């Protein structure tokens, strides 16, 4: 309610605008230059401008146009939580999180899935049922298929077989 | 500068010498506490020496 | 005042000197002159005189950058002096050299303007006795008491809190003496500068909502040489305004005192003058003069200047130090030794001076007392070294004694101040003038010798001594009463 | 002048070229002994202004290019064994590698008086050696 900043100047809250042009991006790259220009005119992201950012995340084809090498969905999504958590002083809701899992388990990374598992049960206070048995699938399928974990770590090694290049 | 500097060197060194003979007087100290218990418990085994 | 208005031409324009031709003639020395072609510049630009070429023409110190500027662009007089706007609208604000508000928040709508040059008071003006002033801390008004119309030197960087001290100070010189306060950055990063302005925002000594009780001056390091040498008249002239005026004890930091010094040493070199001994200007003694002389205790009201000290080099006989260490009534030394020894104040007692230390000036009691809690000082950091040689309990009872008697002298030197009552959570004090001699007149002589150690730890007072003694013994009492139960 | 001919060499004849020099420094020193009378304000220590340009332009020539390669060893002379002197230092950044030597070893009878603490080498990098 006509909230100030730092300096104790008057803040614009009218963010509605700026999820509506977040929600037509394609690329999630595309929706960070939403957050910088409503930032520039001094309208400060709330909690739901994130989560329709992590949403376009989650649902976009891929960071940009053209690969990107090491690209990671999981990544971004994360460092967007540290920044409203840390330096915007905003704590993500049970739908940030939602996002969250919804991309591990989507992606195969069912590890991770166990580690947002226990943040949604320590902070969000539930997790998705469907969303933590499809996690186990992956696990239990990467099991079947003998890929618990890169093949070159179960390789036993000793003293001078390290090979540190 | 050199002489400038030669001053510095100059200093530097003593610097070091103040910590070398730091370390001695802390070694000394603790053989010095070690070695004064003769103090107290000396002047009577020497009786019938005399 | 006859030269309001005069017109004359940019003749020469080399870095930062601009030289300016007058048909009429050129006004008089330390005139301001606004440049009227803005053309393509993004800010105003103005000069100030500084010499004489000739009948016509005369040599001036751009307080701006000089970029796109053309010989023989028009100059218009402003009438006199660079004017500052001088009044209680000031208070809580932010003000340049040229006393343009740079917060952002709007007109500041003062009544009157004063000229930053202004001649010192006369020997006639002078206060007929020296007087303290009680700062509320216990460590300042009893071991190096400050003194009105004094200038005090604050030496030790930051990672001390002397931020916090200088909050405490403009808290507590108004709240106890009704006093304003005064904070020039001169050549001080902008970035502290920042810091310095919210933490004030913080702690309440500049309500934007209601009564603000400091204002700000800030020439920082990105302004031309220009500026930086004229930042702190400008403050001063804001507290003179008060002194005068309003007859009250105005209290003036400088940050740093150094950079003022410095400034006009470039402004010197620019001109063209022979610098002096280690290429400080040859007017650095007049330089200071002219300002320091400002500072003093008149009839009407005082003037009290806390100027943060640098020394170049960790030479203390370098001229710009030495120089400023004649102009300086005391010293309060700032190390993070005692800081990591948890002491806040972090003050080194023994390290510090003050002149006032005299029976003539203060009370006979407060002079005796301070004198006793520096020997007994003095001798605990012989018996520290005496029982690290041997040991404890290798001292005499006398010596026994005199070890635990300055411990408590030591952990009661310390003292929570209000402006941390938002951070630290504790809540403040102020001790009197009168409260801290009595405390420690008791305490030397033995009267407080059953009560424990860690009761003087960050209080304020005796009376607190023995609330917290009481709380101790109270929560020791409970602890033991439980422990029997099981 | 010789640097000339051995550009011509690089360039014109493709063959990798030795050049050495004896003293680089002399090149620096007759240039300030001339700047007093050209009517240019002495640096530092009292050497011309421009010491840092002027050398530079030379260095930059002694190089190898695509065409052919220079190995070029230069002897710089540090006045009164003084290294914070203008002239050595500034040579410091223009050299692949820099041999420092120190008359404190020589008077040891420690010959080449090599200090190895001082000197470096751009190659001393598993990379490039084994």
């Amino acid at each position: 309610a006509k909230k100030y900043d730092l300096f104790g100047y008057e803040v614009d809250t009218n963010t509605a605008p700026w999820i509506e042009k977040i929600k037509k991006c394609k690329y999630y790259d595309e929706a960070g230059e939403v957050l910088v220009n409503m930032n520039v005119s001094n309208c400060p992201p709330d909690i739901a401008t994130y989560n329709a950012t992590l949403q376009c995340i989650y649902q976009s084809p891929s960071k940009q146009s053209t690969p990107v090498d090491n690209e990671s969905k999981f990544c971004a999504m994360m460092d967007l939580l540290e920044e409203m958590q840390h330096r915007n002083r905003l704590k993500p809701n049970e739908e940030s999180w939602t996002w969250v899992m919804k991309e591990c388990v989507k992606s195969g990374q069912f590890r991770l899935g166990y580690c947002i598992q226990q943040v949604m049960e320590t902070e969000c206070k539930g997790c998705p049922a469907d969303l933590v048995k499809a996690n186990e699938a992956n696990a239990q399928k990467a099991k079947t298929e003998g890929k618990e974990h890169p093949g070159h770590l179960s390789q036993q090694a000793g003293l001078f077989d390290v090979k540190v290049e | 500068s050199g002489k400038l500097r030669l001053y510095k060197e100059k200093l530097e060194g003593y610097n070091r010498f103040y910590s070398i003979v730091k370390t001695i007087k802390m070694v000394t100290l603790a053989k010095y506490r070690a070695a004064q218990g003769r103090i107290r418990t000396r002047d009577f085994s020497l009786r019938y020496t005399e | 005042a006859d030269h309001k208005g005069r017109v004359g031409h940019v003749s020469q324009v080399i870095g930062a000197v601009v030289d300016v031709h007058f048909a009429d003639g050129v006004p008089p020395v330390l005139t301001a002159l606004d440049v009227v072609d803005k053309l393509g510049r993004d800010e105003p630009l103005t000069l100030e005189i500084v010499q004489h070429l000739d009948a016509h023409t005369g040599r001036c110190i751009a307080m701006q950058t000089t970029d796109l500027l053309k010989l023989k662009a028009k100059v218009v007089s402003t009438g006199g002096n660079i004017s500052v706007p001088v009044g209680r609208e000031t208070l809580g604000r932010i003000f340049n050299v040229l006393g343009d508000a740079i917060d952002q928040r709007g007109p500041v709508g003062e009544k009157l303007r004063m000229p930053i040059h202004a001649v010192a008071p006369k020997l006639a003006d002078q206060a007929a006795e020296d007087a303290v002033l009680t700062t509320g801390i216990k460590v300042i008004d009893l071991i190096l008491p400050y003194c009105k119309g004094g200038k005090i030197g604050l030496f030790g960087g930051a990672g001390v809190g002397k931020t916090v001290i200088i909050m405490e100070l403009i808290n507590n010189v108004a709240k106890g003496h009704g006093g304003f306060s005064v904070f020039a950055g001169v050549g001080e990063r902008t970035r502290e500068g920042t810091d310095l302005y919210l933490e004030m925002m913080q702690s309440k000594v500049i309500d934007l909502k209601g009564e603000s009780k400091c204002v700000l001056v800030y020439g920082q390091m990105n302004e031309p040489p220009g500026a930086r040498a004229r930042v702190a008249q400008s403050a001063l002239t804001m507290a003179e305004y008060f002194r005068d005026v309003e007859g009250q004890d105005v209290l003036l930091f400088i940050d740093n005192i150094f950079r003022f010094t410095q400034a006009n040493s470039e402004v010197s070199a620019l001109l063209g003058r022979i610098p002096a001994a280690v290429g400080y200007q040859p007017t650095l003694a007049e330089d200071l003069g002219q300002l320091q002389e400002r500072i003093t205790s008149t009839t009407k009201g005082s003037i009290t200047s806390v100027q943060a000290v640098y020394v170049p080099a960790d030479d203390i006989t370098d001229p710009a130090p030495a120089t400023t260490f004649s102009h300086l009534d005391a010293t309060t030394v700032l190390d993070r030794a005692v800081a990591e020894s948890g002491i806040y104040p972090a003050v080194n007692p023994l390290e510090c001076a003050s002149r006032i230390m005299d029976p003539d000036v203060i009370s006979v009691d407060h002079y005796n007392v301070a004198q006793d809690v520096v020997q007994m000082l003095t001798k605990y950091r012989e018996l520290q070294d005496i029982i690290a040689v041997l040991g404890i309990d290798e001292l005499s009872e006398e010596d026994k004694l005199i070890v635990d008697r300055a411990r408590k002298l030591v952990k009661f030197l310390s003292q929570p101040f209000q402006v941390a009552e938002v951070f630290t959570g504790m809540t403040g004090h102020y001790v009197q003038l009168d409260d801290t001699i009595d405390s420690f007149s008791g305490l030397l002589m033995g009267t407080y010798d059953q009560v424990p150690e860690m009761a003087f730890y960050m209080v304020g007072g005796i009376n607190s001594v023995l609330e917290k003694a009481k709380k101790m013994a109270e929560e020791a009492a409970e602890l033991e009463k439980m422990r029997r139960a099981r």
